[PDB]
């Protein structure tokens, strides 16, 4: 990154003759670490005293949350199909916040068969993924700042809310 | 489409390199009789 | 004008490229007298003969108006003509020329002498136009010319003409994708007419492109041979009503000689047929000496087309495989009229690309020569293969004999090529390893033969100089015989194998290291090869 | 003596592997060869030294001098890179994951320009000097280094292109698209010449061609896919091909020739985990180079038998083959240690 | 050349100025850690084995264990 | 063969000095046995001996006088006598130079006659080896 200041750009009035200043330390834009899938490597960068910041690049073990009961359990990552904060970001298959990524939902199968007995009330277009294995789930946590991959599962309303999109 | 495809002329790259006369070691007749088909 | 330019610049680069006459050795050699009087003293040509008589005007001008009195000139201003190698390896000079000449040596002399290279349509013109410059190819010293010479050149094809152009979509290379070329067996193909003899002259141009020098029997004694046939590429086209020849190769045949070769050896003409001369006098053969010969005279390919240049050797091998499967362009007459018994071979003139073509040919080479010639760097090693595969024992015996001769020929040429040596050993291995199987087993570690060839002190010396710190001079007494023994009887990639061949040819470690890698790298590769050889001999002495 | 992996009767070696008494018999070739936990793309310059390796987090340039066996600098560039070339020595051009293009010099960062859409590949033309940059969509752009203009961008098919390359001895512009068509343009005419289609026999899903290559004879063309299937092509009966399924087959990214050293008609293929090498005209594997981690791409040093990968681990692996060729003049005791 | 030699368990070390470089030439092109014999450096010390442990050259510059390239090169150290 | 291409008379003097040292020092200890039958059959070829007979009754050209000349010079300097011209021929085949170099430098007289004498000594050696083994 470069900057965080209004001095390089124009305001709501249209001004000119900028030529302002050598940029300070507190306009610090670090490089955009597009977090991907790999082996888990988090860079421990420093800022503002001992404010360590976890910059995750190759995180896997996503803690994704069963919605209707709120069961955040551990799984892997496959790939993001739709994220128009950059439509090339899904072409390159990175992993950022608020992305809709696919999960092999085998521990969710284990929890359902463990606290319900039988195997398969829950919606049908996610029951198809209960059968097959890959369910859609959206990342909540920030791997570029907190270094973690947490998320929430897609269950019904939010599922169709994304499936009608793409 | 503001910063998208500015068809301007830029200062440091206007003489960043220099061309070559013969270039391809083949002939252009070799191009024509190379991919006639 | 070139005399003034080379007298005022020594810089000056002229090439006198003849076609058939009238400018090859005279005018650009007479263009040196102003330099030899006013600006030079170190003149040094390199011709065989008839160069001072070619520059007789320069010689007479120097003898009558530039020097107060053949051999090198003087002042009371040397002109030391030499060989091509001495011209390349010794020229701190101001003027140098070699008419009718063998061009990398003359390129090796371009340091301070004025560039005047001349010859009487070869790769020297390509090397002169691909360097980085004047070209002499002009009319004769006569008003209109000679109509007698015009009639003789019409009847003899002294001049060539490129005629190929992109006059259709199917002209350049839309056809050159799966073109299977035909034959031409018209025994009176050079009968006087406009169109057929025009196409014959165009085939003569495509045959004499990238050929040998301007011979006297180029299109005058090979035009009236017994069965001098040719091929014509670009077969697959039906958009028009024509045809051209991109592969005009020359083959010939002669006697089949089961009594004739023995009768000729009785009549003191044992080198009668080119097939049964070197094979018949190599090891006194029986079946390959009893067979007749069908060889090649001048191969041809595309000096014009890229795809046909790639496919020319494939088309030549396909014409050989089709042979071993009025004016009528036909390939169906030799479907029954393409018959032989064992006459299927050739002989390829010794170039590295030519031996690569012989390896793609895979018809294999026996042996080139012992020495060099005044018109050839090395003689054409005889290639051989057939489709009706029956001469497996003859091929394997000839390959083992030629490989033993080559791997023993240490100081045969004494300035040979390591790449050509690798190609020769590769053709030997391919010929002995693909007939049916090599029915001559290698040396399977006969420990009596091991203790017979190398003794105990040579064994311990090789083992110590491998497993410890010693010298190449400390263990290079066995560096000649162990190379041939390893090549005849492990693994060595093409760097280590070339190093072993260089040691067998007794070149110095620094002398090959200054060429290929480096001294330290070559010594490490030699140390690894000696470790491998000591490992195999230690396995032999451990098993027996 | 460095250990060697098992192969088909042939030996390879790695230097700077994930495993590479050992501390006191260290075999380190290039000092400070390690990045910040991954690697983007490595390539070796045309002359005999100065290899360049792009960065991973706070991405750098990392020029290594081969005649000093260590690092020269690391210009921390502004964004994360995907593709670049080197233009001889000191100049080089890069493009990042965003649609921006950097021009590094001896002083570094001579300019930063942009392309209107997100780009994926860049090549330079030695003849008349226009870099062609392949991006997403209908758009294959030019930035000519003569007069710094823009040129009339090449109209493609729908989705775009994964790789662009021009032929060396004659200039035939390749562009590996998504819909199996290879879209050969002519660098003379600025128009198409052919739209060759790629076929198979398995047809899992509609693969996209990701790697294009040529060599210095100017007659063949090496083609890739998004499935782990190498392809050869000629003008001679250009509709079929020879194919090479690979035993894992995710996405082949680097297919490069051996057209300037000995042991000829050989080619290196490289997908995400493995990089193999086979022979032309049969399609049989000469060797393979299986590392302990995935591969971002590779490169092969000219004149000799060594390979440099860019991977997803902390160091980069170098792979030496003592049967393909020797070790070069700056590594001229690798043949003495192993 | 001068040869520093160290017998570590007894705690002894001494230098020996050995001229006559064909005695020295046993060590040539052998990097650090690879062993050696006494037989080709001397005769009066036979059955001897020395693990080399570096050495300053003339102009005093040290060698660090195991890089390459027996000339001088410019690296980045502590 | 590699790096000793000095002389003929001095080379014969060195070989004679080494054999003189061996004869003066040894009683019967380092007494080598002669060329064995099957070993001599393996060292040459049968067609190589056919070319040797072709040199005996015909010309001695390089198609049969270069492949076998190394083993010829090796067995000749091993072990039943040689002349001065024949000794220079054995040393010339050991130094592996061509015909017009070594004999024309040393004797400088009767080049083709000395080449024919060398061919006759080769024929005598081939006849001795053939009539011994075969």
């Amino acid at each position: 990154g470069i900057s965080r200041d209004s001095r390089h750009k124009r305001s709501a009035t249209g001004a000119k003759r900028a030529q302002f200043r050598k940029k300070r330390k507190f306009e610090l834009g670090r490089q955009p670490a597009n977090t991907k899938i790999g082996a888990k490597r988090i860079h421990s960068v420093r800022t503002r005293g001992g404010n360590k910041k976890y910059r995750a690049l190759r995180i896997e073990t996503g803690n994704f949350s069963w919605a209707s009961e709120g069961i955040s359990k551990k799984t892997r990552i496959a790939g993001v199909v739709y994220h128009p904060s950059n439509n090339e970001l899904v072409r390159t298959n990175t992993l950022t916040k608020a992305a809709i990524v696919q999960i092999d939902a085998t521990p969710f199968r284990q929890w359902f068969e463990a606290h319900y007995g039988q195997t398969l009330k829950i919606e049908s277009s996610v029951e198809s993924q209960f059968s097959a294995g890959r369910l859609y789930a959206c990342i909540s946590s920030r791997p570029g700042q907190s270094g973690r991959c947490d998320g929430y599962i897609l269950e019904g309303e939010e599922l169709a809310f994304y499936l009608r999109r793409l | 489409k503001g910063r998208k495809l500015n068809y301007s002329v830029q200062d440091p790259i206007a003489n960043y390199e220099a061309p070559i006369t013969s270039g391809y070691k083949w002939s252009d007749d070799q191009i024509d009789e190379f991919f006639a088909g | 004008s070139f005399i003034d330019a080379i007298s005022e610049k020594t810089v000056a680069l002229t090439a006198g490229r003849g076609r058939g006459k009238s400018a090859a050795l005279g005018i650009s050699i007479a263009a040196a007298v102003s330099h030899g009087y006013s600006n030079i003293f170190v003149t040094s040509p390199s011709p065989e003969n008839l160069k001072t008589l070619f520059e007789f005007i320069f010689k007479g001008f120097d003898a009558l108006g530039y020097q107060e009195h053949i051999v090198r000139v003087d002042i009371k201003q040397y002109i030391v003509p030499q060989d091509h190698q001495v011209l390349g390896q010794a020229e701190l000079v101001v003027i140098d020329e070699a008419a009718a000449i063998i061009v990398k040596n003359l390129l090796g002399p371009y340091l301070v002498f004025m560039a005047s290279t001349i010859n009487g349509l070869s790769l020297k013109l390509i090397q002169q136009l691909r360097n980085q410059e004047i070209s002499l190819d002009e009319p004769i010293r006569y008003a209109p010319g000679d109509p007698i010479e015009k009639w003789l050149n019409k009847l003899l094809c002294l001049d060539v003409t490129l005629i190929k152009n992109p006059r259709f979509a199917t002209r350049g290379t839309p056809h050159p994708s799966q073109c299977n070329l035909f034959v031409v067996n018209r025994d009176t193909l050079f009968s006087y007419h406009p169109v057929s003899e025009n196409f014959l002259e165009k085939m003569m141009a495509l045959y004499v492109s990238s050929h040998y020098k301007n011979s006297p029997n180029d299109l005058q004694l090979m035009s009236d041979a017994p069965a001098h046939k040719l091929f014509v590429l670009l077969p697959p086209i039906d958009p028009k009503d024509g045809g051209r020849i991109p592969d005009p190769l020359c083959v010939i045949q002669i006697a089949g000689e089961i009594s004739k070769e023995s009768v000729r050896n009785s009549l003191s003409r044992g080198q009668r047929a080119g097939g049964d001369l070197i094979p018949w006098l190599i090891s006194q053969q029986f079946q390959d000496e009893e067979f007749a010969s069908l060889s090649g005279a001048r191969i041809v390919r595309i000096a014009t087309n890229p795809e046909y240049a790639s496919m020319g050797y494939g088309s030549r091998a396909i014409e050989l495989l089709r042979d071993y499967f009025l004016l009528l362009k036909l390939s169906e007459q030799p479907p029954h009229y393409l018959h032989y018994l064992g006459v299927s071979y050739g002989l390829t003139q010794s170039l590295h690309k030519f031996w690569k073509n012989n390896s793609f040919v895979p018809v294999y080479l026996r042996q080139t020569a012992n020495d060099l010639t005044g018109e050839h760097t090395c003689v054409m090693l005889n290639v051989l293969e057939g489709r009706e595969s029956n001469w497996l024992v003859e091929f394997a015996k000839d390959f083992r004999k030629r490989f033993l001769s080559l791997l023993s020929y240490d100081f045969h040429k004494f300035t040979a090529v390591q790449a050509l040596s690798v190609i020769e050993s590769s053709k030997k291995a391919q010929d002995l390893s693909d007939d049916e199987k090599h029915d001559n087993k290698e040396l399977t570690r006969t420990h009596l033969d091991d203790i017979f060839s190398p003794f105990d002190l040579k064994r311990l010396d090789s083992y110590s100089n491998n497993l410890l710190d010693y010298h190449v001079i400390g263990d290079m007494i066995p560096m000649l015989a162990l190379l041939y023994f390893g090549d005849k009887m492990s693994s060595v990639q093409s760097a280590i194998l070339l190093a072993i061949g260089l040691q067998r040819k007794n070149i110095d470690t620094i002398a090959k290291e200054l060429n290929l890698p480096s001294n330290q790298t070559i010594a490490m590769f030699a140390k690894i090869m000696r470790k491998m050889s000591q490992y195999f001999r230690q396995l032999l002495s451990q098993s027996i | 003596v460095l250990k060697s992996t098992s192969a088909n009767d042939v030996s390879v070696y790695q230097v700077s592997g994930t495993n590479v008494l050992e501390y006191q018999n260290r075999v380190e070739l290039i000092q400070d060869f390690e990045f910040s936990e991954a690697s983007n793309k490595i390539k070796v310059s045309r002359d005999g030294q100065y290899c360049m390796a792009t960065g991973t987090y706070k991405p750098q340039i990392h020029v290594y001098d081969f005649a000093n066996l260590s690092l020269k600098f690391d210009r921390h560039t502004d964004a994360e890179n995907v593709d670049f070339t080197i233009l001889s020595w000191t100049k080089s051009v890069h493009l990042q994951n965003d649609r921006s293009i950097q021009f590094q010099n001896k002083g570094g960062l001579h300019y930063t320009t942009r392309i209107p859409k997100f780009g994926r590949s860049l090549v330079y033309n030695k003849v008349n000097c226009d870099l062609y940059v392949g991006a997403s969509g209908n758009e294959l752009y030019r930035l000519n280094l003569e007069k710094g203009r823009f040129l009339n961008p090449f109209k493609l098919d729908t989705e775009g292109v994964n790789h662009v390359s021009i032929n060396e001895v004659n200039g035939l512009l390749a562009a590996g698209t998504e819909t199996n068509v290879v879209e050969f343009w002519d660098p003379r005419s600025r128009s198409r010449v052919s739209k060759l289609y790629l076929e198979n026999n398995i047809d899992n899903r509609p693969f996209q061609v990701t790697t294009t290559s040529f060599r210095n004879d100017g007659l063949t063309f090496a083609c890739g896919t998004s499935n782990g299937y190498s392809y050869i092509y000629d003008l001679r009966t250009s509709e079929p091909s020879i194919i090479k399924d690979q035993g894992y087959g995710f996405d082949i990214k680097k297919i490069i020739w051996l057209d300037n050293v000995g042991t000829e008609n050989k080619i290196v293929t490289c997908d995400k985990r493995i990089a193999k090498i086979w022979d032309r005209l049969d399609g049989k594997a000469y060797a393979s180079m299986e590392p302990s981690v995935d591969i971002n791409d590779i490169e092969h040093v000219p004149g000799t038998g060594m390979f440099f990968t860019a991977n997803e681990s902390i160091p980069m692996h170098t792979y030496y083959i003592p049967s393909l060729g020797p070790s070069p003049r700056w590594c001229s005791f690798l043949d003495s240690i192993t | 050349m001068k040869l520093n030699i160290s017998y570590p368990v007894n705690g002894s070390q001494k230098t020996f100025e050995i001229d006559d470089e064909h005695r020295i030439r046993v060590f040539f092109d052998k990097r650090i850690g690879q062993e050696v014999d006494g037989e080709a450096v001397g005769d009066e010390f036979k059955g001897y084995v020395f693990k080399i442990s570096g050495g300053n050259d003339k102009q005093g510059f040290p060698m660090k264990q195991g890089v390459l390239l027996p000339t001088r090169i410019k690296l980045l150290l502590t």
